[PDB]
């Protein structure tokens, strides 16, 4: 597909699906991994609100 | 009837305070990692009387 960011909005699956073709890229395939950083640096947001 | 002095019960009713309610000695008392809303908004509490 295209796809184009212009609003994004949950919708996973475009994501999700980018997120493949990175998790096929290689960059990305412990995806998974990452949504864990990325947990964190979600995390990290909780973390820092003062910020 | 204790009559306190803002800026201080960490001395002006020394352990009377959310410190001592740690303990806490009179460190802390702070910000702020996380933060997280929680409003558990109900209580089991009891009333007047037992004698």
């Amino acid at each position: 597909l295209l796809w184009e960011v212009g609003k994004g909005n949950i919708d996973p699956v475009m994501y999700a699906r980018l997120f493949f073709q990175y998790a096929q890229a290689g960059g990305a395939l412990s995806v998974d991994e990452l949504v864990n950083q990325f947990t964190e640096y979600h995390q990290s947001t909780a973390c820092n609100p003062e910020i | 009837g204790f009559n306190l002095k803002v800026k201080d019960l960490n001395g002006s009713a020394r352990g009377l305070t959310q410190a001592f309610a740690i303990g806490e000695l009179k460190n802390q008392l702070s910000v702020g990692a996380l933060q997280l809303p929680l409003q558990f908004t109900r209580t089991f509490s009891a009333s007047m009387t037992s004698e």
